[PDB]
Order: C-alpha cells, then structure tokens, then sequence
RNA sequence: CCUACUUCACAAAGCGCCUUCUAAAUGAUAUCAUCUCAACUUAAUACCCACACCCAAGAACAGGGUU
C-alpha cells in the first residue's frame, strides 16, 4: 500500500521464476504443480484473459520416477502425416530419446486446451541435469518442495535409527542363510 | 482530493533527496537502500523491491522495473508515511 | 507455543474471541523484513517477431498485425475506473 | 546363524546368532507381525522390517523358518520384490529409470499399444492388491490401477 | 500397544497441541484489551466493513458507491444506518461477528444518491421448428448509495 | 545420367548406361531344482545451410550467370 499506481500494478502482476527439482519424483504430479504455476492459478489475482502465468524451471528431468510398470507399459503415439507413419514409442524409448519430454508432454496435457497454451509452454523451462544457465538461475525466486518424500534405503539409515527398529523374530542357532 | 495519492497533487523531482532532508530534520541517520526483494533479473520484466533502512529498520520499500525507480519509488512511500499521507489514513470527516 | 499457522511472512495473527463469545478479535500487524534478509544494492519481419518471442517469452503470433476491420472495432477511449 | 567354512576342508560353524527384542507387545500372537502390531502397518518403504526377513543375497526366507503369517509371507515377499526394484536395498546383491510400486517384472511386460475405449481401458497396475488392507490415512483408498 | 515406527505405524500427518483453556482464555482477555485500546485511542486508520445489506454481503470503505436492484423508497439524500455488518477490518486489526457484529459496536451510514432504473435488459425465447419467437424488454429500479461512515466503538 | 547404342541430333529420351548402406548363466519363494509378471549379471548417418541480357533455371514469380 501507498504505492504509486504504475509500481503497484507492476508488483501485482509481475511474473516470478519458481525452481522445481524433479529427482525421484513422478512426473504427473510435477507437472500438476507446474501446470498451476503456468497458468497462474496460484494468485488470487487470476483471470484466464489477465495472463499472469509464471516460469517454472524444472532441474533433473533425467531422475524422473514412474509409478508401477509405467517405464515398460506407458506408450506415447505419435503420427507423421505419411501413410504408415504411426509411431507408437513406450515411456522408456523415448526417455532416451529426450529427458525432457516426459515432464513436457505430461505438463502439456494438465494446461488447458485452448491458445493460452503454448505461450504457456514457453514460460516452462526444463533441464534434465542439476545444470541451469546462469541467465535462468539469476532469475529464480522461490523454490518449490518436491510432491513425493523420496523413502530413503537401507545404507542411509543411521545407526540409531536402525537400532531403535526391533528385531522381530528369533532365527533358529543352526540356519544357513 | 479524493482517491488521489499525495505525488499525483504535489508533483515534485527527485523525492530521494526530499526524503534525506526531511530525516535530517527528524534527526534521523540517512537510509540506506537496501534490495529486499526481486525476481526476474536477467529479464525483460524484471521486478524489485527496495527498502529503506534507518538503523537497520525499514522505514518504506517499494517496487519497481528497475532498481533506480523502485529506489525512488521507496523513497516516494517513505515521504507519504512522514506526512500522514497514506493510502490509509483516516478518511475525511464530512 | 501454538500457532495455527506460521505467523512469520505476512503479519502476526493473534486470535481471540471476547468475554460474551460473540466476536472474534483478529490482530494481525505486519512482518517487517529484516536488515539480516536483504542484498545491498547492485551498482527484417521475421527475425525481430523470433527476437521479440525469446524476449517476452511469448509465442510469435501476437506479433503479427492485423487488419483494419479489427484495428477500427478497437475502443480507444475505453472506460477507466479506480 | 551358522555358515560353512571351507578351503580340502569344509566345516560348518555356528557364527553369532541374533535374537528379537524381549518385550512383543502382544504376546501370544502368532506371526512375528501379529506379535508386534504390524499387521496392516508396514509397506515397501519401510526396509527396517523387510530386511530382517531377507537373505543376505536379496531372496526371501521360507515361511517355516521365519514362522510368519501365510498373508504375511506373501505381503513381505511381496514387498521384498517392490523394494528391490526401487533399489532401497542395494546391498542385497549376489556380488537406469527410477521406479517404485512395481507390481511386475520390469522385463515382462508388453507395452499398451491399444488402450481400450472409455469403458473397457486397459489401465496399468501399481502397486500390490496385497496391501490393500493397510491403514489408510486419506479418505479415498489407494489407486491400485492408474 | 506398541506399534514400531514404520511408514503406517503412525498417520502422516503431524499432531498439534491446543494449549490449554486457562492459559488460553487469559491469552484472549490480553488481545481483546490491546485491541480494545487501539479503538479508545484511535489507533487505526480507514476502516472497511462487509455488510450484508439487501440480498449480498458488499466489502465497503467509507466515501464509496454501492448499486441496488431495487428500490428503497427513500428519498434521495437520506442517511441510512446499514445494520447487518459482519467483519469490520482496520489495519492492524479486525472484528468479525457470529455472524453479526453488535449494534453498539459499529455503526456505519450511507445516503442515497440516486434513484435510476436500469439498462433496457433483452428477455428472448426461441424454440426451432416451432414458430415460438417471444421478445421481451425488462428495466429494474435502482438505488446508488454513497457510503459515507465506518465508525468504531470501544464495546469489547 | 547421355560416353557409346537406339528414337534422334546445340537437346529430350529408352529399348541404353550408372548407383542402391528376446537368449543366457546364477538363483530364492519352496535351502534340490526352476529362463526370473523374484531380485542381481550379460547380450543415423548423409543432403541442404552466405536495369537489361543470356541460361543446362523457369507456366508467371522465383533461381543461376553477365570479368
Ligand atoms: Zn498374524
């Protein structure tokens, strides 16, 4: 408050650069967090025509964790417009092709279906390593915590964490292992 | 003088100056500007907000599309806040 | 201790009802930033429409003009409010 | 436990063997998970309770030797295989895409090519319908198909 | 009735400690009198209230407009008390009531302005195949109110 | 693509010539075994990228050349 006009109206709908590392995540639920962001749903400020979509950055597109089978069953079909160029390509054939284009084509789906949508694309910044340009982290602001708690394995229990678990049952003296 | 802000009546350059005298006449120390926040950097749009210190206590801070007019801009809200002259002061009693 | 959320970005909100349980004070003052949190201060058709695209991060199609049956339907002196 | 020595001599010998903490909070249960509350509260992230039942080369343990439920046998060797294969135990070995809730053998499943009508889809399994009957905290249950 | 800590042995979510009723009533009486003497001593600035006049509940400052639709039978320039306020905010704090704040405690006026009627607002049916055209032409009457005071009372 | 041959003859052709790149071991559940909807280990390059007049470029426009 007390703000001139122009640098209020600039603060409201300034745009902000959120960073989002996707190592170990699924990318469904990274592409809900940043299909909102892009389309500016996260403002109480919003309006489909005000456009006050942000950038979102997602690191470490390479890392990405299906649920399930999806590495092996998830198909992603695609058609050249030649006759008998229908492609269809599973999750893992095409995560070698481009680490980026599972996170893309997942975000892609969630925007909505309309002329927004791919100047919405062009404010989604992905890279499949911990490297961002120095242009793109200059301008990164908050960063947003990741939808699943990675569960840690067995060599990163602490010693007490691993005693303070019983064990629960006795082995017989004379059993081989 | 309804729903007009104070600079929109009282034009005047250079309110960074204005706001140093006035806290000279407060016996208050110089502010330092001081970038809270910012996003958008390296960008066409960015977005700043300048505070100003005195003592290492904010008396103002405001935004801008570069750091020079959101300074000034700050300096512009510190100047409403000494003269009572707030988006929030208490309305006129008709 | 309690605090029903983490009063530390906005401003402080304290919750109270009155003696009658009839209303419910709110106060709720602002955070100021701290000094400790702050940075001091630093000190042809074609290839213009992709240049200004990579700029403002936008596709390239508002950047073509359009015709004089939309520039002309176009209010110039739309109403202002506020 | 005991191992076998050997080098030509084989002996077996009897080399420092474990034992379960004194005090089951419920007594006179049967299985070692029904001894200790655990009958619906462990899933495959928790490795704690799932290596105790494993051999050190990443195989389960038989149900005799183990003494556990039958249900239970079949709800840890099946997480024992969930947990593999999102590498939690990675030193199980006998000497990359990231996964977790795989019901199958990554190797042995065909791709959808034909996802069916809306009414007929062929959805993808995640997750096991083993762990159907653990203490969800949410509303809705689990998603055992997406 | 141990359960060993797993992922379900415990829910997920964190448990929270509402402190205790003494305590906590006594906290209460501490925040109503601060506030209690912001209002003696007129500690805040412009108020709003969000009043529930006519059908809808209208956010309000003083010196504003509001549009009715329908008439209020009052002459233009007559000052109104609008009871029916149910959050009153200040800057550093607000009152809301369950769900009405008290007639001593606030108190706010608005006059009438004018007294106008609508837009010509079009009411057209149309069937096809069945000849059912109807075209109708509706105005509503309106009021305009200008807000003019938000006061506040010490009644805490 | 036109050196020959042939239809032909500042050229276009063919009948003529040129080029054309799931299976093992090991192994648990079920101490043997067992291919394992058990875990572990093992088995796209090329191409293209800056007036006027004549043209092997061309319907027009365009293109190449004009020392
Ligand atoms: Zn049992």
């Amino acid at each position: 408050s007390s703000f001139s006009r122009a640098p209020q109206q600039w603060a409201t709908f300034a745009r902000i650069w959120y960073l989002l590392d996707g190592k170990m995540q699924p990318p469904g639920k990274l592409a809900a967090m940043a299909s909102i962001r892009l389309q500016g749903l996260h403002k109480p400020v919003y309006h489909a025509l005000s456009d006050c979509g942000d950038h979102v950055v997602i690191m470490n597109t390479r890392h990405i964790a299906f649920s399930g089978n999806k590495w092996e069953q998830k198909v992603y079909s695609s058609h050249t417009g030649y006759p008998g160029g229908f492609r269809q390509v599973t999750a893992a054939q095409l995560h070698l092709r481009d680490p980026v284009a599972i996170v893309k084509l997942a975000i892609y789906g969630m925007l909505p279906k309309n002329l927004h949508r791919r100047t919405m694309m062009e404010r989604l910044h992905l890279f499949p390593d911990e490297y961002i340009p120095e242009d793109i982290l200059k301008n990164l602001v908050e960063e947003l915590p990741q939808p699943r708690k990675i569960p840690k394995r067995l060599d990163e229990y602490t010693q007490e964490e691993i005693d303070a678990f019983p064990r629960l049952w006795t082995p017989p003296e004379d059993y081989r292992l | 003088m309804t729903g007009k802000e104070l600079f929109e009546m009282w034009k005047i350059i250079n309110p960074m100056g204005l706001l140093v005298e006035e806290l000279k006449k407060r016996n208050v120390s110089a502010p330092e500007s001081r970038l809270t926040r910012q996003s958008g950097g390296t960008t066409a749009l960015p977005l700043y907000f300048v505070g100003l210190y005195c003592d290492k206590k904010l008396i103002a801070e405001g935004p801008g599309e570069t750091v020079l007019v959101a300074e000034e801009e700050a300096a512009r809200v510190a100047l409403r806040k000494l003269y009572g002259f707030t988006e929030n002061r208490r309305p006129w009693n008709y | 201790t309690y605090s029903p959320l983490p009063d530390d970005y906005n401003c402080n909100v304290e919750l109270a009802l009155t003696s009658d349980g009839r209303t419910i004070v709110c106060y709720h003052p602002s955070v100021d930033i701290p000094y400790e949190h702050t940075k001091p201060i630093p000190r042809e058709e074609g290839p213009m429409i992709e240049q200004l695209s990579k700029m403002f991060f936008t596709t390239k199609h508002r950047w073509y003009p359009h015709g004089r049956y939309h520039r002309c339907r176009k209010n110039l002196n739309p109403p202002k409010d506020r | 436990f005991r191992e076998v020595v050997e080098t030509t001599i084989i002996e077996g010998r009897i080399t420092a063997t474990p034992k379960e903490s004194p005090n089951p909070p419920n007594p006179s249960g049967q299985c070692p998970i029904c001894r200790w509350n655990l009958k619906h509260k462990y899933n495959y992230d928790d490795v704690l309770l799932l290596s105790q039942f494993i051999r050190p080369h990443g195989g389960m343990l038989p149900r005799k030797i183990t003494g556990l439920c039958q249900e239970e046998h079949r709800k840890i060797e099946e997480c024992v295989k969930m947990a593999h294969r999102a590498g939690l135990l990675p030193n199980h070995r006998p000497r990359q895409l990231n996964r977790y809730l795989t019901r199958w053998a990554p190797g042995s499943v065909k791709p959808i090519y034909k996802k069916g009508p809306r009414w007929n889809r062929v959805r993808m399994p995640v997750g096991s319908p083993l762990l159907r009957d653990n203490v969800c905290y949410s509303r809705t249950p689990w998603k055992l198909y997406h | 009735g141990y359960v060993p800590k797993t992922s379900l042995s415990s829910p997920p979510w964190p448990e929270v400690v509402l402190p205790d009723p003494v305590e906590e009533t006594r906290h209460h009486a501490e925040v109503v009198k601060k506030v209690n003497e912001m209002i003696v001593t007129g500690q805040y600035g412009r108020l709003f209230a969000v009043v529930h006049f006519a059908s809808r509940q209208w956010k309000v400052t003083s010196e504003d407009l509001i549009l009715i639709g329908n008439e209020l039978d009052l002459a233009c320039g007559e000052r109104i008390r609008l009871e029916k306020v149910l959050l009153v905010g200040a800057d550093n704090f607000t009152l809301l009531g369950k769900p009405l704040l008290g007639k001593d405690l606030v108190r706010v006026e608005a006059t009438v302005i004018e007294k106008t009627e609508s837009w010509p607002r079009i009411i057209m049916r149309f069937r096809k195949r069945k000849n059912f055209k109807k075209k109708r032409i509706v105005t509503t009457p309106q009021t305009v109110l200008r807000i003019n005071s938000i006061e506040i009372a010490p009644c805490l």
